[PDB]
């Protein structure tokens, strides 16, 4: 029934700033029937504001819900790193409940260069006939970081995956894990395995390498 | 067959109150005891011909009683005596000894 | 606050039926309406239905042809069933409580307080697969990183805990990546000081619920 | 301490006094269900 | 109450006479129930008109009524041979359950004239009361001028010109004299004038 | 053509009667008359054999019982000096206050009450045999149960009333049964050969109760509907308008409670009450009509139309019935205008007669909730005032119970609203009711529900915030001093229980912003909403409050907890740890000169019986009534007295001076 | 009898016995020295309805006896505003407003004294020699009568007053 369109889709502010989120309804609804929820990825949503203005228990005074008629806003002032989440608006006055698409807010930080580690495959995995090399980037910011695999100075393409964690709610850093998957045969016919990391926080691209079989 | 009959209109005969100008009622001891009324045509025109059709007197009296009651705020007193006489006549006739 | 515990199947075939059950702890079902809310990864927050401790149900009009819900007041539980599944019905299923009591019928709906932890229901025609756990040899600030690679398992999710929970600082368990084969694989690495390295032991506990897999892998240098 | 007293209320609304029959009742020709 | 009725029947034995009777909206002008009554000068009622125009089964001569609007005229043809009586009209009146008419007396003209048969009684001994009786009968029409004399010169209060049985009229005259005027005067002559004829009868104390 | 006139001739008893009825004259001055329509309905040319068969189709009462009934004096004589008010012409310059006498003229009142016009005797099968089609200025009460399978119509005029039952058997053959009440001279005109004597069930010197049905419909109705028409007609004739309305209202109230109208059965008492609702609405209009071109005193109209308004609400609740008519907008304007002359906050500072008069005017002028919420402040002002002058813990007197019942309806109307602007006043009203709901009050109400007296119709316990009134405790509070039969007592306990169901829209809190702080609501015993604080008194610990006390209970005997909630703002979680002890206080002096406890609550309970009393210290007089009586009995070690303060503190009074 | 004061009580009889049918309505119509007709009262065949006059000429009680072939009428005397000759009338019947059968009618300061070819009696009824010559029964209107005879027999009056 009622459709709630949130704005903006993405949002990034620095600690101490004020973030204004918006929720537009397709029809009119009572301000007494509206809620704002905070959802930190991997956890259940926590109620922020019910009745479009009333703060829930535990929510500090820096959260304020306003608006009426068709437009509602959520103002979060004096931002903290813990406020990283996706925020949703909901209405509970029409026949079906409805939520918004959400607004993902990231809290900014200093430049924070990564901590690059490399892990060669184990003997157990080589026993099965495959090999997976793992490159780790730890506690960096912003999320934009480039990882390139080099096998004997040859740039790998189409044989590696990677995943980034959600922003850490305490220190606002990211972590990336890249996995280069090769067959045992192709892995045994090369020597120098390296991953190269390029980031805003690095003065020069950092390379972490190893030789196959060295001690 | 008391003093006339009550034959029902055959399914092509039309009857209207607009073409009736004289109605004759029967007492409870005039005929055998049934309530029969006779409706007459205007008795006007050349040779002054008139046509008559007998009907159920109870229905005629009940009709006129209801007519006079629904317009009692316009009765001239003449029609008030008529209403009293019709009520008394309708009360004189009775049923379930008719069967 | 009120706490929830949800149990139900993880992997389900398309034409089959989903059956879930939430149990309430710390409170009582009397007086509130308990609802089921699903969330597809990325998208989500779709309301499914609600039921009270007596049996009154209110379903989403977009799902009322497939959804049934029941209660068990003697056990403080409520259950959901959703038939005619498709590949689009895989999502995280939460169960929440209205933030205010609703005894009477002629009464509007309320806000959700609190929410439960959602469980991932995966609708797929593929079958379960047991994970393989391999170590990540920590080489040589003076702080190193050691981890465990969990590969070739299906479906999501798995759980990785270091030393049965005795090690949480610096641990990062990355989201899984779906391989071209159709199986999942993730990592879990912790950064520890290099002084600690070697002498006292570290064990990663990997647990896959659908395949009933539990593997304790000790991470040693090589 | 003062005596417990009723919470104050708002004055009554402005009673119409200028509304006729058709605006109050309706068509006056109803059908009984 | 009263229904208006016009007097003065006319007709030279042409066997036709017409006299109206006007009524109100509740008796004549709106109801067809109206009747008349003549029958004789010693007894008033006989039906003589059953309805507006109907005749009872004894009056075969032409008797009919009009009843045009608020007035009921009357046309009679075969009773034009006798001096019979007055006529009346009545009807069913809603205001008062009955109502009658003002009266219309009838006698037909053209009958052969009859000079009166005047007569007188004796001086009638039985005290200062004489009251000399002079009788007049068998005359037509009923209009005579009676006079008295005492050989050269004339309470009286005498009049009775009613009808008779043999198509004629009658009258009487007494005049209440006294012996103080009966013994002194020679004679008394009762004289009657009928259309200019002095019919005289004289009496004296002998 | 051009209908003009007809002449009627009668040969009755000799003399010939002759009458002339001019159609064109009486047809132009009576526009709502159609002679040819009645001529068509008459079936003038119906043979005697066919008329006879139609006549035998209709059921006829075999025996008419003649009962002499004494109709009462409803409308009093006009009070000397009463300003007369035209219902159509009501301006603010009309009557100043509730003390100045006033009366409304009867003719414009009737024109507004019976404003709508419609067909009362339809052309449907059962009525067309006996009645001519009648169309008048009317007002009806219609309802239907079992999903249009049973229907009742309550059409009425200012002269007579017709209630029609219609039942569908889901297969066909609709069954219809009509009852006609009213003056024997005012009954509608019959059709054909039918006579009224052979159709009246009960009859009085001036009133009649006629039954119109066919033999087949009568025999079918008799299997499930055998009403006692004698006592029904007797109440309809002898009772006053307001008394009859209140009688029907009490019947429906006892039916609404004890779960009677959630699944209404085709019982004899059910249909009887359906007809009695129509009679209740008809007696008021009839009483106004019998005083044509006069005026009715405003107090009588206020009482009667308050009763009718409440009855309308209740039939809208149980059966979703509709009442069209019997509502003068002029009377509503007059009442709502008089409501602007008295300030609500001090309505209790007036005469009891004036309080009841203002409350009746309040519900009559403002019949729908949400238009003027200030009326709640008025009703509370009454209750508060009564609570100050009522002996503590004693049952309510008849006069006081009636006053509080007249006032309780604006509150009941606002408690069912989804959003209110008079939350604090509702809280004060419900706290006062909780205070007035003692053991003697529950006992008297149970005795009234058992005996069927007026004590059970209303009680402050019905709006109290007590949630510890299960069957086992109600039976303990049952009087048992009178010679009760334990059957009426069991049904009275069950009815008293059902009337407190939180499933009722006026029983769940929905307006105590602290009822949400509870997680185990089935263990709540009491809610005390003071100012700046609400105490959730429960037998459970999981309450998101600002603190947590535990009172002294006997071992293994359902411990007691008091959780205060400050400003009705719930905590982030249940207060964990060990529940704090309730501090005992001995240095409180029994002599007091100022109201030091004003705004506090005083709760006495027992170690193995439960909560016993509840006092709201609302004035110096109540405090001195508590301190200077036998209320404090420190000799009984099982009774404990707890003082609840406005800053959330709970003390245990164990000694005085 | 008769001849009462401006305050009276006289019982009048309408006894008529034309046939053995007495199931009709009856009326009273009155006459006086003034030439005029005026109706007074009516009773029903089944005596359930009774009508009287409605003016300065009102009147008083009438009855009827089906088993004695009679209708009866009682009257008060207003003298000046009261008449003397009361006739009977018999209503026609069904749907006819008139009378058919009639009667002869009943009888009539203070009472005076009866009495004090050409036989000159000088004065009710008048008769001579017990009606010797019915042909010459000649009475002039009131008041002397004359009873015609043959002039040869010069060598070879009855009166009645009901008050007297
Ligand atoms: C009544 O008479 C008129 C005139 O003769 C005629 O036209 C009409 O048809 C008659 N009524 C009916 C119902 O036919
Ligand atoms: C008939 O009607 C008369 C009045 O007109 C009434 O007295 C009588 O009781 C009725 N019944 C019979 C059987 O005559
Ligand atoms: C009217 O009379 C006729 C003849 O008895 C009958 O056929 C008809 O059905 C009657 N009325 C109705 C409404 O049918
Ligand atoms: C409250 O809301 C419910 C649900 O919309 C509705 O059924 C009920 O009538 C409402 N009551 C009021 C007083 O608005």
């Amino acid at each position: 029934e009622i459709v709630l369109t949130q704005s903006p889709v993405s949002l990034s502010l620095s600690p101490g700033e004020r973030a204004t989120l918006s929720c537009r309804a397709s029809q009119s609804l009572s301000s007494t029937y509206l809620a704002w929820y905070q959802q930190i990825p991997g956890q259940a949503p926590r109620l922020l504001i019910y009745g479009a203005s009333s703060r829930a228990a535990g929510i500090p005074d820096r959260f304020s819900g306003g608006g009426s008629g068709t437009d509602f806003t959520l103002t979060i002032s004096r931002l903290e790193p813990e406020d990283f989440a996706v925020y949703y608006c909901q209405q509970y006055g029409s026949s079906p409940r409805s939520f918004g698409q959400g607004t993902k807010l990231e809290i900014k930080r200093t430049v924070a260069a990564p901590s690059v580690f490399i892990f060669p495959p184990s003997d157990e995995q080589l026993k099965s006939g495959t090999a997976s090399v793992v490159c780790l980037l730890n506690n960096f910011y912003p999320r934009e970081a480039k990882v390139q695999w080099k096998v004997d100075n040859a740039l790998q393409s189409g044989n590696s995956q990677e995943s980034v964690t959600e922003q850490d709610s305490k220190d606002s850093t990211y972590s990336l894990s890249s996995t280069l998957t090769l067959s045992k045969a192709d892995y045994e016919k090369h020597k120098v395995y390296a991953c190269e990391v390029t980031h805003q926080g690095l003065s020069s691209p950092v390379t972490k390498s190893f030789n196959r079989g060295e001690c | 067959y008391p003093c006339c009959h009550v034959t029902q209109l055959a399914a092509q005969h039309l009857l209207a109150l607009e073409n009736i100008s004289d109605i004759y009622l029967v007492s409870n001891q005039t005929c055998d005891g049934f309530s029969l009324a006779s409706l007459n045509s205007p008795k006007n025109g050349s040779n002054q011909l008139v046509i008559s059709r007998c009907a159920n007197g109870l229905n005629v009296v009940s009709f006129f009683i209801s007519i006079l009651k629904r317009s009692s705020s316009a009765l001239t007193g003449h029609l008030r005596e008529l209403l009293t006489t019709l009520e008394t006549l309708y009360g004189s006739f009775s049923v379930e000894d008719l069967f | 606050q009120v706490q929830f515990q949800q149990w139900g199947a993880g992997l389900l075939k398309p034409s089959e039926t989903l059956s879930l059950t939430c149990g309430v702890y710390g409170g009582s079902l009397s007086g509130y309406y308990w609802s089921w809310i699903r969330q597809t990864p990325g998208k989500g927050l779709e309301w499914i239905g609600e039921i009270n401790h007596t049996g009154t149900t209110n379903y989403n009009p977009s799902l009322k042809s497939r959804v049934t819900m029941s209660v068990d007041t003697s056990k403080n539980q409520f259950s959901l069933k959703m038939s005619s599944l498709t590949a689009a019905d895989t999502a995280l299923y939460y169960c929440a409580r209205e933030g205010a009591p609703r005894w009477a019928l002629k009464r509007p709906s309320n806000w959700f307080d609190p929410w439960g932890q959602g469980t991932l229901v995966t609708v797929s025609s593929a079958s379960t697969k047991g994970p393989s756990v391999f170590p990540l040899a920590p080489s040589s600030g003076g702080t190193a990183a050691l981890g465990c690679l969990v590969k070739d398992y299906f479906p999501e999710p798995v759980t990785v805990s270091w030393n049965s929970g005795a090690l949480t600082s610096g641990v990062h368990t990355f989201p899984a990546v779906l391989q071209s084969s159709g199986l999942y694989s993730l990592s879990s690495v912790v950064t520890v000081p290099s002084s600690s390295l070697g002498t006292q032991t570290y064990i990663c506990n990997v647990n896959h619920k659908p395949s009933n897999t539990k593997v304790d892998k000790k991470v040693e240098p090589k | 301490k003062p005596n417990v007293e009723v919470w104050p209320v708002d004055p009554p609304p402005p009673v119409n006094f200028n509304k006729t029959a058709e605006q109050e009742y309706g068509d006056k020709e109803v059908k009984l269900p | 109450s009263v229904l208006t009725q016009p007097a003065s029947v006319s007709g030279s034995l042409g066997q036709s006479v017409t006299i109206s009777c006007t009524g109100t909206s509740s008796d004549v002008g709106g109801y067809d129930y109206v009747s008349w009554y003549q029958q004789h000068p010693g007894k008033n009622p006989k039906l003589m008109i059953f309805e507006v125009n109907n005749r009872p089964s004894g009056v075969s001569t032409r008797f009919s009524g009009s009843k045009s609007g608020n007035t009921a005229s009357l046309t009679i043809s075969g009773l034009q041979a006798e001096d019979e009586a007055d006529y009346y009209c009545n009807s069913y009146s809603t205001t008062t359950t009955w109502v009658f008419g003002g009266g219309t007396s009838l006698t037909v003209l053209g009958q052969p004239k009859a000079a009166p048969s005047v007569t007188l009684f004796p001086p009638s001994s039985e005290a200062n009361k004489a009251t000399l009786v002079c009788l007049i009968s068998d005359f037509y029409p009923g209009a005579v001028t009676v006079a008295w004399k005492a050989d050269s010169s004339p309470g009286v209060e005498t009049t009775t010109p009613s009808k008779q049985s043999n198509n004629k009229y009658a009258a009487s005259s007494y005049l209440s004299l006294t012996p103080e005027q009966w013994k002194s005067h020679r004679s008394y002559s009762c004289q009657v004038t009928h259309e200019g004829s002095t019919v005289e009868k004289t009496v004296a104390p002998t | 053509a051009s209908l003009s006139e007809v002449k009627l001739h009668l040969d009755i008893e000799g003399h010939a009667s002759h009458y002339t009825i001019p159609w064109t004259e009486l047809m132009a001055k009576v526009p709502g008359l159609s002679p040819e329509a009645l001529w068509r309905e008459a079936n003038v040319t119906e043979d005697l054999a066919s008329m006879l068969n139609r006549y035998k189709l209709i059921y006829k009462t075999s025996g008419t019982l003649g009962i002499a009934l004494a109709e009462p004096v409803d409308i009093p004589a006009v009070s000397e000096g009463s300003m007369q008010v035209d219902a159509s012409k009501v301006h603010p310059g009309v009557i100043s206050g509730l003390n100045s006498p006033a009366c409304m003229l009867s003719a414009p009142l009737e024109k507004q009450l019976f404003y709508y016009i419609g067909t009362m005797l339809p052309n449907t099968r059962p009525h067309s045999y006996v009645f001519y089609q009648l169309r008048c200025h009317l007002s009806y009460v219609a309802l239907s149960i079992n999903g249009d399978k049973f229907q009742y119509t309550g059409a009425m005029t200012s002269k007579f009333l017709m209630g029609t039952y219609k039942r569908v058997t889901e297969k066909g053959d609709e069954h219809v049964l009509s009852l006609v009440f009213g003056k024997t001279k005012d009954l509608p005109d019959l059709r054909g050969p039918f006579s009224y004597p052979s159709l009246t069930s009960a009859q009085s010197g001036d009133y009649s109760l006629v039954i119109v049905t066919t033999f087949v419909h009568y025999a079918n109705f008799h299997n499930y509907f055998v009403p006692n028409l004698k006592d029904m007609f007797s109440r309809a004739v002898t009772m006053t308008a307001a008394s009859y309305a209140r009688y029907v209202l009490q019947k429906l109230v006892l039916l609404e409670m004890k779960g009677g109208c959630r699944e209404p059965e085709l019982d004899t008492e059910t249909l009887t009450t359906m007809f009695e609702v129509s009679v209740a609405f008809f007696k008021v209009g009839h009483a106004v009509g019998e005083t044509g071109n006069g005026c009715v005193d405003l107090r009588w109209l206020a009482k009667s139309f308050f009763e009718l308004t409440v009855l309308k609400d209740i039939i809208g609740i149980c059966y979703g019935a509709t009442v069209k008519g019997m509502q003068s907008y002029g009377l509503e304007r007059l009442a709502a205008m008089l409501m602007a002359t008295v300030k609500m906050e001090e309505l209790g500072h007036l005469t009891t007669e004036k309080q009841e008069y203002a409350l009746r005017l309040a519900t009559v002028g403002y019949p729908k909730a949400g238009v003027y919420s200030g009326l709640i402040g008025g009703a509370t002002s009454v209750l508060l005032s009564a609570y100050n002058r009522h002996p503590l813990f004693q049952p309510l007197h008849t006069v006081m119970r009636e006053t509080l019942f007249i006032g309780s309806h604006v509150v009941l109307r606002e408690l069912r609203l989804n959003v209110t602007t008079q939350g604090p006043n509702l809280a004060l009203y419900q706290l006062l009711s909780t205070a007035l709901c003692s053991a003697l009050e529950i006992g008297e109400v149970l005795r009234g529900l058992a005996l069927g007296t007026e004590s059970g119709l209303f009680s402050p316990c019905y709006l109290s915030l007590r949630f510890d009134l299960t069957r086992d405790k109600l039976l303990s509070m049952a009087p048992q001093e009178a010679t009760l039969d334990q059957a009426a007592v069991s049904n009275a306990v069950d009815g008293f229980l059902g009337r407190l169901s939180l499933e009722r829209e006026d029983r769940d809190a929905w307006h105590l912003p602290a009822y949400k702080c509870v997680d185990r609501l089935d263990k709540v015993l009491m809610i005390i909403p003071l100012i700046n604080v609400t105490f959730i008194i429960s037998s459970d610990r999981e309450v998101r409050g600002s603190a947590l006390y535990e009172a002294s209970t006997t071992y293994l005997s359902s411990s007691l907890f008091l959780s205060p909630v400050i400003m009705n703002k719930c905590s982030q979680g249940a207060v964990a740890g060990e529940p704090r002890q309730i501090p005992k206080i001995q240095n409180f002096t029994r002599t007091q000169k100022s109201c030091i406890f004003c705004g506090f609550a005083l709760l006495s309970y027992d170690e193995k019986e439960g909560l016993e009393t509840t006092t709201y210290i609302t004035s110096q007089e109540v405090q001195n009534s508590i301190l200077s009586s036998n209320y404090f009995d420190f000799d009984n070690l099982h009774v404990h007295y707890l003082l609840l303060t406005t800053n959330g503190t709970v003390m245990e009074i164990a000694g005085l001076y």
